């Protein structure tokens, strides 16, 4: 009967388990999973300031159609669009469309810096009965409709602008696109248009093109809307014999800087996380994720596999 | 276990050992009784915590991205951006896999070898006067009491006090 | 024994400074230390374990860092209830070293 | 729900002795460690005893080594610090603490995670 | 002489050299080769649902050129287009051709759902000696070359269709660029004629130029082919005073969900793989390969090493 | 390899094993022979297939792709196309370059492990009956008949059996 | 009194600090930094042949602009922007300016192959006051500015040119955008010009713009940069009855094979280094680096960390 | 380590050991003195080595790309350009963090066995006549002057020639 | 001893040719070759250690490979001062062995 | 700035002595091992000598074993040759060479880093 010292490890009753180079399926005392699963559906508004336009995309926040009237001079940096969200003005296609909306949301401002323009020889501020505005024609709140002289002509626009700033420029503006040879002439007076937008390094010219589009509003007619950046130092130049769609100002190039768009139908609650996905804020303390490959701020890295245990303790042997 | 001490010569665990990873457990002239062992536990716990902490380290934070989701067929764009994020997504999750697998299998063998250790240290210290039974006790060849006992698991015992009664039961 | 040295033994602040404490031993502590909050006349509730590790719902703003020899609490954006003395906690081995205090005033 | 509650504290003459309990509530309380953490009064924390799940393992502070005794009981779940010798350096705010369990094992030494509210010890 | 027992562990005569962190070259008992370099050098029709268009591209498939009669109504998970592919029919550009190749191959559907449209004002049907059909003036089989009523005018075309089925349409049309102002006139009568289409959201228009262009099967004008795509409860227009190449119906869009083009000439086998590469299928279970970049299928990832050998045993010592 | 047992203290391997990865060669009074073993060539051949089967996993399956090939020059878009296929290419490269190296690294370690696995369960199976000659063989101070040398191969051989007659011949 | 004999290993009074996986700073004997963090400050002419254009980028080389006589015939494995580069030239855009130099820079050679064409019916070797070479009126040295004959027509211009060659022609083209209709009519007679420029497959035509653009240089028209490619076999065409500027041959397609271009501000030394970045070269045997993205040659791969510290020894433990 | 020899059983290094790696430190009736271990010592350096080597070779050779820096705004297609060179940092700054983090982790362990290699070939060379102390140091139970002590160190210790005076003087 | 057997024993090659030098020994000296240059009269320069780690200083086209058996040295492109003669070192274990030499003539 | 500085080569008979001499500059040479290699004149590299850095284990060719004798100084910092019993095999161009240093340590096994100018050996 000799005293006897042994040695052990602890265990426990129902183990985790978890793969290794080797095996598929080994029991471990203990385990953490690295992969998060949970989102709270909701965005939170916090760290990240956020901007809802809940009723009007990006662009149409940019051209200020009726809608977005509660768009103007905000600041973000994360802008959210919304499925429900709806055009309200004369309709309208955008060349590039994606870049220009990556341009307005990369510098996560909607200031728009008012300019006085002296459209020489034009009617200025038309409207629509295709963009109302409390049960009135209107237009866009940032583009000025140029028609010919009230039984006149359409005198031709020379206007320029010099970047003094030292920011640089955003300009939008637009060409009508009329329906009818009649609506040419009786707003312009020109058999055919011509709009000239150009600066030192960078040009544009665009002639419209009449016919018949499908009835959007009321309106067979499109607007192709357009930008032009200008650097300081450079000038701008709009010269354009007819169907001009003219800015009211510009807007600023901003930093990206945590500044983007996010296109989601979650309701924005009053929680606070770092990180937003489509599908809601990420809460969570862990590396990876399967939520959403969509995910903006700091977040886990979007995996495919739904779980990964990591194994925090020995092999468990009860 | 690249050691095979935890499941190897050490048959199974010990539930109820409850206040360490790794203990003692012993059988004297007094009784029977199990102490937890400090050292290879607090060892043990500092690796898992110290690979823990490099593994949350919040390095991923991205705004600007580019677009995952589309409405429209376009053709040669759409196909490189969902390509580029395609590329991207399997290239983290093989990463990740790996990390994970290749993490454990350090995991697992680094308690095996804590739970060596601990057996090698206390080997070192009777080292005439016990002999390895195999299943990582050891056959104190002369009377331990509790006070004898304690001596081993804090580092105390003096092998030489009991070295001239252990040769004589081993021997003879 | 192992002696804590908490620096500064005490710092005044307004609300949203970057506040950092030291805690500093002597023997390889290797990750354990735990740092505690302290009103006038209340018990301590531990903040940070494992030296980085927070504590279930410590709000994120207080972090901790360090590891063996030099150890850190810092607080990212100070609040009015953040106003306490902060002791932090040797636990490599016996016994247990606490900190002489750092206590944070209205500045 | 989780709480200790503390007891015991009161003014003692030097020399004579004292019994401080903390009751637990909420959690295993057989299944911990547990230690006696000291706040001197205009110092800092002190810890002065600890004790083992099981209670064969006891440690002390080299204050009150062969002075104070620890000790528990599975059938009440209370912690007894019965202080002998007391004298003025023994007056401090006694505090009962819990060790914080760390993976799945329920260690002694570690940070203190659950504390009672402070029963005064005044040695006059 | 006390009895021995030994521990050792087999070995072989001629080892395998496999990598390791710190050597090059070590000799192991066994290893496996994990990069596969072998291709049956033909394109297994299994379980792929493969289409030889065989003188066709994808193109002048969608469109109806002369070789492709074949071609249609087929349905596919791999579209296979060979280097001997010709053009057949008038000659013809496509700006964005490569779009339009993706769109229709990750489609993967060539079936046309016919339409009957009323183009009023104009001649129908007409055909080309640049595009024979069995020694016969023909044309693209899906579009439809309109020219101005005969000694008479080319009546304005206002032509409607609306979407009412649940998917999107591709609609496939062009414009007729001619060799000289004589054509413009003797086809149309106008000087200059005009191709506008559009829906509510996306639009264009092309006036045609007119001019000489390389002779290509003894033609010198050219049809530039465009494309619109109509979502469920859009209307498309196809407005032209002049010019216009009309449609004959659309093609459907589907969902990609393996469907794809592969750009090879090897033949097409009887065997079965479920990975195929420009130079033929791959039939391995290794996990990497250097046969080819190009894989569609479940495939061997490609890398670009030649023989990655994986220890599957011990170290040789004999 | 870590432990040294294989090309270590074991001075090399024995090509007439062929019914197994690990074997025992003794020389009794009876004579000589040589037999495998079972639990060490098991665990390791399953550790290599339990890794073998880790890599051919097919999880990689993609139809509808980026055009890697071009017949003419375009610029901006194709340098972009080409530029993300390189990069793809290369960081799989990569993750096959080191997967291939440090699964061998870990695979020659293991075997060397079962080795020394092994190794050390006889020690401790003899105890004081034996004594390490250092080239993997152990010196039996007694008479093991062909009987007690499957006692060893099996695991049932009784140390106390021969323990008089044992340290007798070792410390005379 | 036996004797010990004792077994070690050994030490350093300052051993270094590294990373592991359980420990971010474990004190080594000895290690290896493996991120590079320094740069030479100077461009290595060698092993690679560079280029400096060092007024001139690389379209402006290409069009031959006054100040870009030494880019003639140069051959380079990379070419070399500087900030400092100035326009000399007539003013001018590029559509897709961004590919016309990849396509340039990765061909790696501006040996201009002249050609002799007969423009019949137009005054030729046009210059402009904004494009002065030696005080005098000049133009773009691969650009020939066509004009009507004196007091006479703008005979239509219907060139073509065989590609007989084995290689690719590039052909570099421009369309005169004047700035009043009396400029237009001033040098090509026509009120509207036009130019088309085609092969047998792809093609382009141009109709230009009239309008006021900036003043660059005292002029306030412009001049739109465009290029062709013929394959072997293939035949070029250039039709135009106004406004063309015509080219005066073509460049050679080149292999890419070290073939690019680096925008730099740093001088070439006379260093040697297999590695190029704009903030200079890198010569190091490290696997990483920190010093910049944009690296051309055999370089170390950019990460962010700025070191990473490999074990070279054993645990210090003095 | 995994071994604990080094930061373990073998207490600190030694400074004035500069001519290798691993070494002998003896003290005999003549005196006392230090010499390295050639073989333990080139194995570690040749592992190391090794995998500097394969750490390296120059792979990473591209002159064409992507424009990484613009002067102005674009969109999609320079959102797309962007993302793809951040996405391939990305994956190569985790390349380099896991590999020199799991390099050290080997080598730290590679070192750890080399000491705990020779520890045990020595260990297996007295093998009766010595015992061990736990610090790294052998108890020599005889005589053994400095040719005994080279014999020691280069391999021809013969421990059946102490084996009588070792065994006694141990044993009483 | 360990032998080396420097194969061929000499070459003769123009400026720009892919030159292969091999060194072959008896037994495992895995990783401890040492490669030289040396012009007529001149002490040797090291210009391989390790059998692959490139000498600091030496240009990149000198390049070693071989592990344990056979050992490789290559040149990838030639110059002009390159003209010399070679010799490998055996460093596993005293004696130190050299090669025969490997000469670069003129082609 | 570092080099190696040979010394001693000169006209000698068979049957006598010698010795050289190489003094080292710029690097700490007490640190390192040294070695002598000859170079036989019309053959290549041949290694004969090659002593640690404390000078107690030395190292000679089977050719030259108890007929040379090599040694060095630390107060000098000089690494010495002396050649005993010589004869017309031993003509050669002396070389003295200091073994590449690694990672942590000085070792005497490696690549020679450095090399002297080579100073003649005749024995007619
Ligand atoms: C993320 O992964 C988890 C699995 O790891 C997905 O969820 C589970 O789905 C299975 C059915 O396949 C259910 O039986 C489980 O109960 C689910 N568990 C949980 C926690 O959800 C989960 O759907 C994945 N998330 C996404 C967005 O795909
Ligand atoms: C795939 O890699 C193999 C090498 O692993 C390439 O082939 C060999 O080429 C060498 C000459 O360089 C010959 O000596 C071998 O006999 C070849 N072996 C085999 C199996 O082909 C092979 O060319 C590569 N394939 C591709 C498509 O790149
Ligand atoms: C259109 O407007 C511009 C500027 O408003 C006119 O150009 C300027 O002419 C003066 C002449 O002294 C120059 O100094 C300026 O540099 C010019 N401005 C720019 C922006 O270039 C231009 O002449 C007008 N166009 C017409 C047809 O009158
Ligand atoms: C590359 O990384 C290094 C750090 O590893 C950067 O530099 C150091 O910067 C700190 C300031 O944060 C200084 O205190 C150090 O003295 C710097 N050290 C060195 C060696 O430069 C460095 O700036 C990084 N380079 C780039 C281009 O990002």
């Amino acid at each position: 009967g000799n005293p006897v010292i042994c040695l052990g490890h602890h265990a426990v009753e129902n183990g985790t388990s978890v793969k290794t180079l080797t095996d598929n399926h080994i029991e471990v005392v203990s385990a953490k999973e690295l992969v998060e699963t949970n989102h709270i559906n909701e965005l939170c508004p916090s760290p990240l300031k956020l901007v809802d336009g809940q009723d009007c995309d990006l662009i149409n926040g940019a051209l200020g159609s009726p809608g977005c009237d509660h768009l103007q001079d905000t600041t973000w940096d994360v802008f959210i669009e919304r499925p429900t969200a709806m055009d309200t003005c004369y309709p309208f296609d955008v060349p590039d469309y994606q870049s220009l909306r990556s341009i307005l949301a990369s510098s996560g401002s909607l200031e728009f810096i008012a300019e006085q323009f002296t459209w020489n020889g034009v009617t200025v501020d038309g409207s629509s009965s295709a963009c109302l505005r409390g049960g009135r024609n209107g237009f866009f709140t940032r583009l000025n409709w140029l028609t010919r002289v009230k039984n006149g002509n359409y005198g031709p626009i020379n206007v320029t602008k010099e970047n003094t700033g030292s920011y640089v420029r955003l300009y939008l503006w637009g060409v009508h696109h009329p329906s009818s040879d009649t609506e040419q002439t009786d707003l312009y007076k020109v058999a055919t248009g011509r709009v000239t937008v150009s600066t030192r390094s960078d040009q544009i010219s665009i002639i419209p093109n009449i016919g018949s589009r499908p009835r959007v509003r009321n309106q067979s007619g499109r607007i192709s809307i357009y930008w032009t950046l200008v650097n300081p130092g450079d000038s701008i130049i709009f010269n354009s014999i007819g169907n001009l769609i003219a800015p009211r100002g510009h807007y600023k190039i901003n930093k990206s800087t945590k500044g983007t768009v996010l296109k989601s139908d979650k309701k924005i609650g009053s929680c606070t996380s770092p990180c937003l996905t489509d599908k809601g804020s990420i809460q969570s303390d862990k590396p990876f994720q399967n939520v959403s490959r969509i995910a903006i701020g700091n977040c886990p890295k979007y995996v495919k596999q739904g779980s990964l245990m990591l194994a925090t303790g020995m092999r468990n042997i009860p | 276990g690249l050691f095979g001490a935890i499941a190897g010569f050490i048959e199974n665990g010990w539930q109820g050992l409850i206040d360490g990873w790794y203990g003692f457990r012993h059988q004297n002239a007094e009784g029977t009784g199990t102490a937890a062992d400090l050292k290879s536990t607090q060892a043990a716990i500092d690796q898992i915590n110290g690979k823990l902490n490099r593994l949350i380290e919040k390095t991923n934070e991205k705004y600007h991205q580019i677009e995952k989701e589309f409405e429209q067929v376009e053709g040669r764009i759409q196909d490189l951006e969902k390509y580029v994020e395609d590329t991207k997504i399997d290239l983290w999750s093989y990463n990740a896999e790996l990390l994970v697998a290749l993490e454990n299998q350090h995991t697992i063998d680094v308690t095996d070898s804590e739970m060596n250790k601990l057996f090698e240290r206390v080997r070192r210290q009777l080292r005439e006067n016990a002999e390895d039974q195999g299943n990582g006790c050891f056959e104190i060849f002369h009377q331990c009491d509790n006070n004898c006992i304690e001596s081993i698991r804090n580092g105390t015992y003096d092998h030489n006090i009991y070295r001239d009664e252990a040769i004589n039961n081993r021997i003879k | 024994e192992i002696v804590l040295t908490q620096s500064p033994s005490s710092v005044s602040a307004s609300v949203g400074d970057r506040v950092t404490i030291t805690c500093r031993a002597t023997q390889g502590i290797s990750s354990w230390l735990a740092w505690y909050q302290q009103k006038p006349g209340k018990p301590p509730k531990l903040l940070i374990f494992g030296a980085s590790s927070l504590q279930s719902g410590v709000p994120s703003r207080f972090s901790g860092s360090g590891s063996g020899t030099d150890f850190t609490l810092t607080i990212s954006s100070l609040q009015p209830e953040d106003f306490a003395t902060y002791f932090c906690q040797q636990a490599h081995s016996f016994p247990l070293t606490f900190g002489g205090g750092t206590k944070v005033e209205i500045k | 729900q989780v709480q200790l509650v503390e007891s015991g504290g009161g003014v003692v003459q030097p020399g004579r002795s004292l019994r401080l309990s903390c009751a637990a509530s909420g959690f295993p309380f057989s299944s911990y460690g547990m230690h006696w953490v000291r706040q001197a009064p205009g110092k800092g924390l002190e810890w002065v005893a600890g004790v083992s799940y099981d209670g064969s393992y006891k440690y002390y502070a080299d204050s009150v080594k062969g002075r104070f005794t620890i000790s528990r009981d599975s059938s009440k779940s209370t912690l007894y610090l019965q202080m002998n010798s007391l004298r003025p350096e023994d007056t401090a705010v006694y505090y009962c603490a819990r060790p914080s369990a760390i993976f799945g094992i329920y260690i002694i030494l570690n940070g203190l995670d659950v504390w009672g509210q402070g029963t005064t010890v005044t040695v006059s």
